[PDB]
């Protein structure tokens, strides 16, 4: 392959958490550099990450313009040090990404228990409503802002003094649970979008204990 | 045009109708008051050169409303690399015998710079294609000018549809789901691309496999390859002859 | 952490893992159960991937499991906020912001140009007609 001027990218992969969305690919730049394009399925192609040695391209700011759209990306290869040499049709070699629909596919980040508060046999447990990369006007929207009613949380909790786990679920960021007096409980939560078919759940939060 | 709609009168003002002996032949695209771009293959069967007419400002072929302007074609210029009956280099530049008058109904389409066309226009997804050609494959031609928005493919994405058949002088556009396409009789008409408020010529209706055939796209002459060729000819001292072959590149 | 004689005392998550760094067995002396200890440990031992300050240009870092996310200021993008959005002014980038034609030059800012029948406006990027029927406009709609 000494006679090759470029080779197409491959293994194009979407890495996305809380809407922070980066396309990655192979190979490492070998006598070539890359440019990415992204479009919605029926929209115009916009170029990003021009003539780069990176094997990644942040596409967050494009996909957050409408998280419910489905996006297509492609990665072009250019001969290094001769990037305008793309053949007479003006079409460099490229590869197409999988389709990506952010609302459905971005991973839920690891949640955090913000606080808990006990009065007698009752405890409130509150989950942080953390920020996403989606902007509205001059501000980042929270997970609840983006997902609304599509987002729930699940609580796993246990008494230190007994085996067995208990669970609860909430439509908001808060749980109100009954507990036995005189026992120290511990807690972990997960974010869930029940309507999803894939990537439905976050990883477990850190554990917090009375 | 298959799956299109009527282009309201004056909204496709660079469209040309070509007639031979008064019968409908092909489309074309006005690029200034004396020059029309069409497809070379429109001329593969002509013998009556004296009766080739271009009509500007046309809309409804059943009635002359007054906005039509008719011109004898003085010269048809085709690439030296064009071979009748073969798809490559399917472009012709036509010199009108007398200039047309630009009006609300007759306006040229911009012939873009090549680099702009390759770097920028090629990545506008949808473009308009228009003509009076067949409404269905093997069907009837249209009485009112029809227009359709079609999305463009890079050749790698069209390769599987036409393996080894799409040259650098062509590109594909359309829908492989079969709904919509240009068709026979639309040849020579514009594939026109909008960018930031102005319309530019990016393709010429050229060929396909049937029309609106599942799995297949329309194939258009890649005008970006011909911008210099066209410009040089429009500047050149005229040569005699109704059909002229001009060196390409 | 373990100092001499501390381990005579009952375990305490606050004293041993919050106020001090605890080892897995110290954490296990607290939770007792293997699976519960594991669930604590996977987060506790992960570390703060933001401690290396990976977010550039005034961005803000949010730690994750074995990863982080950078929230950028509006003028920046990238995994690490390393890309300035206003600083790739080349013709292949949205036409250099030019309305019509764009030229890259060696040693100067890109220039914008206009097609015959138009002229470049003062803003350096827009074009306006200089003739009655410029190419590529639809006069019947612009009336
Ligand atoms: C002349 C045009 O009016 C017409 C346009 C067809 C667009 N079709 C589409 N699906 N968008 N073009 C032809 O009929 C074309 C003629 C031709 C073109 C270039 C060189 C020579 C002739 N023929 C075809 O499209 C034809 C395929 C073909 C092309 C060239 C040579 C042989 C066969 N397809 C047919 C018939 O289905
Ligand atoms: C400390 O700062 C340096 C930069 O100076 C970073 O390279 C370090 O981050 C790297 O190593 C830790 C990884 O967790 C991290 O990659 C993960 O998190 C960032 C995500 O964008 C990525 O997908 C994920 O693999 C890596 O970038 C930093 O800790
Ligand atoms: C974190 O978020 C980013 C966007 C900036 O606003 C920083 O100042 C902040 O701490
Ligand atoms: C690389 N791929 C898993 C996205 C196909
Ligand atoms: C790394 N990330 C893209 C998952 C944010
Ligand atoms: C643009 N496309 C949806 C027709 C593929
Ligand atoms: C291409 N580069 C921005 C990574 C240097
Ligand atoms: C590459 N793909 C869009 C066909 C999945
Ligand atoms: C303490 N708070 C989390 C309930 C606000
Ligand atoms: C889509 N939704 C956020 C409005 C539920
Ligand atoms: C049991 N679980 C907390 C790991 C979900
Ligand atoms: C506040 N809430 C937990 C009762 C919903
Ligand atoms: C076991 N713990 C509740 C004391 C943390
Ligand atoms: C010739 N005519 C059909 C326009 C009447
Ligand atoms: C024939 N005519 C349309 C020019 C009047
Ligand atoms: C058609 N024309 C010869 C009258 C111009
Ligand atoms: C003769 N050809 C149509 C096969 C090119
Ligand atoms: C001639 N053809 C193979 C393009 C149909
Ligand atoms: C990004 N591209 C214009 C070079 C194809
Ligand atoms: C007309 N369009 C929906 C194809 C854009
Ligand atoms: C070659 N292709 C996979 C991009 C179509
Ligand atoms: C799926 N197909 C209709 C394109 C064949
Ligand atoms: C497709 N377009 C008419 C919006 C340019
Ligand atoms: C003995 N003790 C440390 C377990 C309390
Ligand atoms: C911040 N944290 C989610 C990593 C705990
Ligand atoms: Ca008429
Ligand atoms: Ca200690
Ligand atoms: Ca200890
Ligand atoms: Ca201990
Ligand atoms: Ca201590
Ligand atoms: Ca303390
Ligand atoms: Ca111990
Ligand atoms: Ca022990
Ligand atoms: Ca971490």
């Amino acid at each position: 392959s000494g006679t090759t001027n470029t080779v197409a990218a491959y293994n194009l992969t979407w890495k996305s958490t809380n809407f922070k969305t980066i396309l990655e690919w192979e190979p490492k730049p070998v006598n070539q550099v890359y440019t990415v394009q992204i479009s919605t399925k029926s929209g115009d192609w916009k170029s990003k990450c021009f003539y780069t040695t990176d094997t990644e391209c942040d596409l967050t700011d494009e996909i957050v313009k409408d998280v419910k759209q489905t996006y297509l990306a492609r990665v072009f290869s250019y001969p290094a040090g001769n990037v305008e040499s793309t053949g007479s049709a003006g079409e460099p070699l490229y590869e197409n990404s999988p389709e990506f629909t952010p609302y459905l596919e971005t991973n839920l980040g690891q949640p955090t228990i913000q606080s808990f508060e006990q009065v007698g046999t009752k405890v409130n447990v509150t989950v942080e409503d953390e920020r996403t990369l989606v902007r509205r006007n001059n501000t980042f929207l929270s997970l609840r802002d983006v997902f609304g009613k599509d987002l729930i949380y699940t609580l796993y909790y246990w008494k230190s003094s007994s085996s067995g786990k208990k669970t609860a679920k909430t439509n908001t960021n808060e749980f109100l649970i009954d507990v036995d007096k005189g026992e120290n409980y511990c807690f972990s939560v997960q974010a869930v979008i029940p309507s999803r078919t894939v990537n439905r759940k976050s990883t477990d939060s850190p554990v917090e204990c009375m | 045009i298959v799956g299109g709609k009527v282009c309201p009168k004056g909204e496709c003002p660079w469209q040309v109708l070509l007639l031979v002996n008064g019968a409908q032949l092909c489309g074309g695209t006005l690029i200034n008051t004396i020059w029309v771009v069409s497809a070379a293959h429109c001329f593969d069967k002509i013998k009556n050169w004296r009766n080739l007419i271009a009509v500007l400002g046309e809309h409804d072929l059943s009635e002359h409303d007054g906005d039509e302007q008719s011109r004898r074609v003085a010269q048809v210029i085709i690439p030296s690399t064009y071979v009748p009956g073969t798809t490559n280099h399917d472009i012709a530049l036509l010199r009108l015998h007398q200039p047309v008058v630009l009006t609300d109904h007759v306006v040229p389409l911009c012939l873009p710079e090549r680099t702009f066309s390759e770097r920028t226009l090629a990545f506008v997804r949808f473009s308009l294609v228009s003509g009076w050609g067949q409404l269905l494959d093997r069907g009837a031609t249209a009485l009112e000018l029809m227009v359709l928005n079609v999305p463009r493919l890079m050749t790698q994405d069209c390769e599987a549809s036409f393996p080894g058949k799409i040259t650098e002088y062509m590109f594909c556009a359309g829908y492989s789901d079969g709904s919509k396409d240009s068709c026979k009789g639309d040849s020579g008409g514009p594939h026109a691309t909008h960018y930031r408020g102005t319309w530019y010529l990016t393709g010429i209706v050229s060929w396909g496999q049937g029309c609106a055939t599942v799995g297949h796209f329309g194939v258009y002459t890649r005008v970006s390859q011909y911008i210099e060729w066209l410009q040089k000819l429009m500047r050149s001292e005229p040569r005699p002859g109704v059909l002229l072959r001009a060196p390409f590149p | 952490a373990n100092a001499f004689l501390e381990e005579l005392r009952p375990g305490s998550l606050e004293r041993e893992c919050k106020e001090e760094q605890c080892s897995f067995e110290e954490a296990r002396e607290i939770f007792k159960d293997a699976e519960r200890t594991k669930l604590f440990w996977i987060s506790y031992s992960d570390g703060d991937q933001c401690a290396s300050s990976p977010c550039q240009n005034g961005g803000s870092c949010k730690d994750q499991l074995q990863s982080y996310i950078c929230f950028c200021l509006p003028a920046f993008e990238g995994r690490n906020c390393e890309t300035h959005k206003d600083d790739q002014l080349i013709c292949v980038n949205e036409n250099g912001g030019c309305e019509q034609y764009c030229s890259d030059h060696t040693g100067t800012k890109r220039s914008c140009r206009c097609h015959e029948g138009y002229s470049l406006l003062a803003d350096g990027v827009s074009c306006t007609p200089t003739v009655e029927y410029p190419c590529g406009k639809i006069p019947i709609l612009e009336k």
